[PDB]
């Protein structure tokens, strides 16, 4: 399983 | 500074005429990820060659495997043909069954 | 932060309403909770992402619509008194210290008949002479009686300015008919100032109650005035005694 | 062996028409099990090893969702690193990411991993402590602050210790027959007249797993590193691996040469010679 | 799965200490815990988030926390408690991922009362409005060790105690209101149904 999505926002670079 | 691909061409099982086999071309160590790869039978291009999914090593350089099913005979010659952005001409490695 | 409309609502049994929730933080997740006395926050529905919904703990009578990534929606197709509650919308992240993850919450009362809706009567009682010469202080009392639902906001205004020091208001609205279901409410509040400040015939003390009732959309065909959202006040001037 | 699980993300901006391409592949040890490509007409996450296919549809819907979302974010990121460096949308650029967990003795996280690179050179990375970062350049430093204030590090650790370790164990049990097993090299030696007065000796290692191997030639007690020719370990294409080691020897004289292979499916380090 | 706050209502006077208990239940290895304050105002203000894999020591001025992962508890502690702390306190448990359900505790109401430095307990009658109608009884200046129970009567309304804080004076006072429109309702006999200081000043 890959790192699942956070509750919050998926932070970019 | 980019990185030029390495090329290895070889069969899956040890070569033996009239016996079913897979002819592999393995390209690695290159960056960026864009690469042209063809498999050649007697100078002609082999259509229907699947390839491995894109992945990369500890030093960020990519590697892919191109492969095909085939039945080798005594007369028939094969080669892997590669073209990458750091190459001015296609490279044409001939398959020697001893390498 | 996360916004939430409406803030207050009154409804008759059987009717619809959609509480709208909005989040601007680019969060994937959106949650709906009701709050009921000594029950904590119970989940209703949530949304993992855009165009996705999942039941919670109390999904009966509730429907949701995760519209886009910004907006969640809690829909009551048929109102029921057991849905009288405060509804909070939630969208948690990891930087809570400086981002608000909860809506202000929306107060909702579901009644049997809208003839139950009454605005508050407000009355100010002036400081006792006995107190003034005993303790050197002056206590005014604001009283808000006969209001239903218990959606109000009480506020003391001294000489045109809302004041917060010297002020205490009841924790929760009291019930006049604890027996009855639709019992109208009552609230009391207190403002204390020095005896001298009260003895000034220039000082103007106004108690202000904000009631949230019916709207323009709401029909009304009755003798007594339509119980709209409104401010009812009561005021006294200071006095030399 | 101390098992591990890795995920490799490749994001790549397009010079022509089209959106940046996001390819994800995952591995347990040296075995791929999952793939995802954003080019695929209706992009889905696909199995790549038999033992994964037992997982219910809920599992694959869960993966797709993750990668689809990651595609949109990595497109944002590219614009950003295009800016961080000040680069036109003429140039084509690559972000890579490589994250996973190594499984220690008490069946728990030995250490977690997360490294990002831009154009093949190191960009940012989570440290051993799993709470601080390493910015390699001034642009990477912009991300670090952003990632410190967003607290990415806290979400990363949560996964690496939590789910990563948990799921690797599920996979390690459900494909154990292949994953927990080491297939030894099938070795034979080879001879080819260079001259006239010389010949190559090729020491072969075929059909082995894992990729970890050590092929060295010896004339005496000292290594023939100068000059042994060693090729990169290569896939057979059936999930096994290949490698060879060569030296030029005088046609004397081949007798004096021993090959020495080291693996994990070999109890004793196997040693070979040429047989005429 | 479960978050328990066994405490319902709890009382302390100013400067005293309070520890609001909170216990959780999960089968999960990774998770984080919330603490939220709900003032008499309605809104929810963030106090602290804490990951399961963090440390144990958390002192942040007056508000302090102790997270014992082995005995599955997370306990909030206020030192030098102030009337301002008066709120309902929420413990909550959640997972890190979009699919995870944020689970709340039943809550705890903390009532911080003042340290009435000079009691002068008295009951007063407050004049008309004019037409009110027409009388209101105030009970004030008692210390925080006094309880205001409901009246037995049908139409005698009495509110629970309340904390004043005249700031500019640095003065605090408790108070209670009691009213009726009954013609016999006297402020001399309004608060009978309470255990109140027997030296309470009753002006006639």
């Amino acid at each position: 399983l890959p790192e699942p999505l956070p509750q919050g926002q998926l932070t970019a670079y | 500074i980019q990185r030029t691909p390495k090329i290895q061409v070889y069969s899956r099982h040890p070569a033996e005429n009239g016996k079913s086999n897979f002819l592999n071309c393995y390209v690695s160590g290159f960056h960026p990820s864009d690469i042209e790869v063809d498999l050649l039978k007697n100078g002609e291009r082999i259509e229907k060659v699947e390839h491995s999914d894109l992945s990369f090593s500890k030093d960020w350089s990519f590697y892919l495997l191109y492969y095909t099913e085939f039945t080798p005979t005594e007369k028939d010659e094969y080669a892997c043909r590669v073209n990458h952005v750091t190459l001015s001409q296609p490279k044409i490695v001939k398959w020697d069954r001893d390498m | 932060g996360v916004t939430q409309t409406p803030k207050f609502q009154v409804l008759k049994t059987g009717q619809s309403m959609t509480l709208q929730c909005a989040q601007d933080m680019n969060h994937n997740s959106m949650y709906w909770y009701r709050q009921d006395p000594g029950m904590g926050l119970r989940l209703i529905y949530y949304s993992a992402s855009e165009g996705t919904t999942d039941k919670g703990e109390v999904p009966n009578g509730y429907n949701v619509s995760r519209l886009n990534k910004r907006e969640f929606s809690l829909r009551l197709e048929s109102a029921a008194p057991s849905q009288t509650s405060v509804y909070f919308c939630a969208s948690p992240g990891l930087a809570g210290e400086y981002e608000q993850y909860f809506g202000p919450g929306t107060r909702l009362t579901v009644t049997e008949d809208l003839k139950n809706v009454f605005p508050p009567e407000v009355a100010v009682f002036e400081p006792s002479e006995a107190e003034i010469s005993h303790t050197q202080k002056a206590t005014l009392v604001c009283l808000a009686t006969g209001f239903y639902p218990d959606h109000v906001e009480l506020s003391w205004w001294v000489n045109g300015k809302e004041v917060h020091s010297g002020v205490c208001t009841d924790p929760e609205p009291l019930k006049e008919q604890p027996a009855l279901n639709d019992s109208r409410y009552a609230l009391s509040s207190r403002l204390r100032v020095s005896a001298t400040f009260w003895q000034n015939p220039r000082n103007h003390f106004r108690c202000q109650v904000q009631f949230y009732g019916l709207s323009e959309n709401d029909e009304w065909t009755q003798d007594r005035a339509k119980p709209v959202t409104q401010i009812v006040s009561a005021e006294a001037w200071g006095r030399a005694d | 062996g101390s098992h591990s699980m890795r995920y490799f993300y490749t994001a790549m901006s397009r010079p022509g028409r089209g959106e940046p391409r996001f390819i994800a592949v995952g591995y347990v040890d040296d075995t791929q099990f999952v793939r995802f490509d954003s080019d695929a007409a209706s992009p889905r996450t696909e199995p790549r090893a038999p033992w994964i296919e037992q997982e219910g549809p809920e599992y694959w819907d869960r993966n797709t969702a993750i990668f689809k979302a990651n595609t949109q974010t990595y497109r944002e990121s590219l614009r950003n690193l295009r800016g961080y460096y000040n680069q036109s949308e003429a140039g084509s650029h690559i972000i890579q990411r490589m994250y996973g967990c190594d499984l220690g003795p008490d069946g728990r996280l030995l250490r977690g991993h997360d490294q990002s690179a831009y154009d093949g050179k190191d960009y940012i990375a989570l440290n051993e402590d799993l709470s601080s970062w390493t910015a390699a350049d001034t642009a990477a430093q912009i991300t670090q602050r952003k990632w410190e204030a967003a607290r990415v590090a806290e979400a990363r650790r949560a996964y690496l210790e939590g789910l990563c370790v948990e799921w690797l164990r599920r996979y390690l049990e459900n494909g154990k027959e292949t994953l927990q097993r080491a297939d030894p090299p099938k070795t034979h030696v080879t001879h080819h007249p260079v001259s006239d007065h010389e010949a190559t000796l090729r020491c072969w290692a075929l059909g082995f797993y894992p990729a970890e191997i050590t092929l060295t030639w010896q004339r005496d007690g000292e290594d023939q590193t100068q000059d042994t020719e060693l090729v990169e370990t290569r896939p057979a294409g059936d999930r096994t691996f290949q490698k060879w080691a060569a030296v030029v020897v005088p046609s004397g004289e081949e007798q004096r040469y021993t090959c020495h292979v080291q693996h994990e499916g070999l109890p004793k380090p196997l040693t070979l010679r040429w047989e005429p | 799965q479960k978050v328990t706050q066994a405490q319902t209502e709890i009382s302390v006077v100013e400067d005293e200490d309070v520890t609001l208990d909170c216990v959780y239940e999960t089968r999960d290895t990774t998770y984080y815990l919330f603490w939220y304050k709900q003032p008499p105002s309605g809104e929810l203000v963030f106090l602290i988030r804490r990951n399961s894999f963090d440390e144990q020591n958390e002192i942040s001025g007056r508000y302090s926390w102790n997270f014992q992962k082995s005995t599955s508890s997370f306990n909030f502690t206020i030192t030098a408690s102030q009337v301002v702390d008066s709120a309902v306190y929420f413990c909550a448990l959640s997972g890190f991922y979009n699919t995870d359900k944020l689970i709340f505790g039943t809550g705890t109401r903390l009532q911080v009362f003042p340290n009435i430095q000079n009691p002068d307990p008295a009951v007063y009658q407050l004049r008309d409005s004019k037409s009110s109608d027409k009388s209101v009884c105030l009970f004030t200046d008692f210390d925080s060790q006094t309880n205001v129970s409901q009246s037995k009567d049908s139409d005698v309304y009495i509110t629970d105690k309340c904390v004043l804080d005249m700031r500019s004076m640095d003065f605090k006072s408790n108070s209670a209101v009691a009213w009726s429109n009954k013609s016999d309702f006297a402020c001399a006999n309004a608060f009978n149904n309470s255990i109140i200081p027997e030296d309470t000043f009753f002006p006639s």
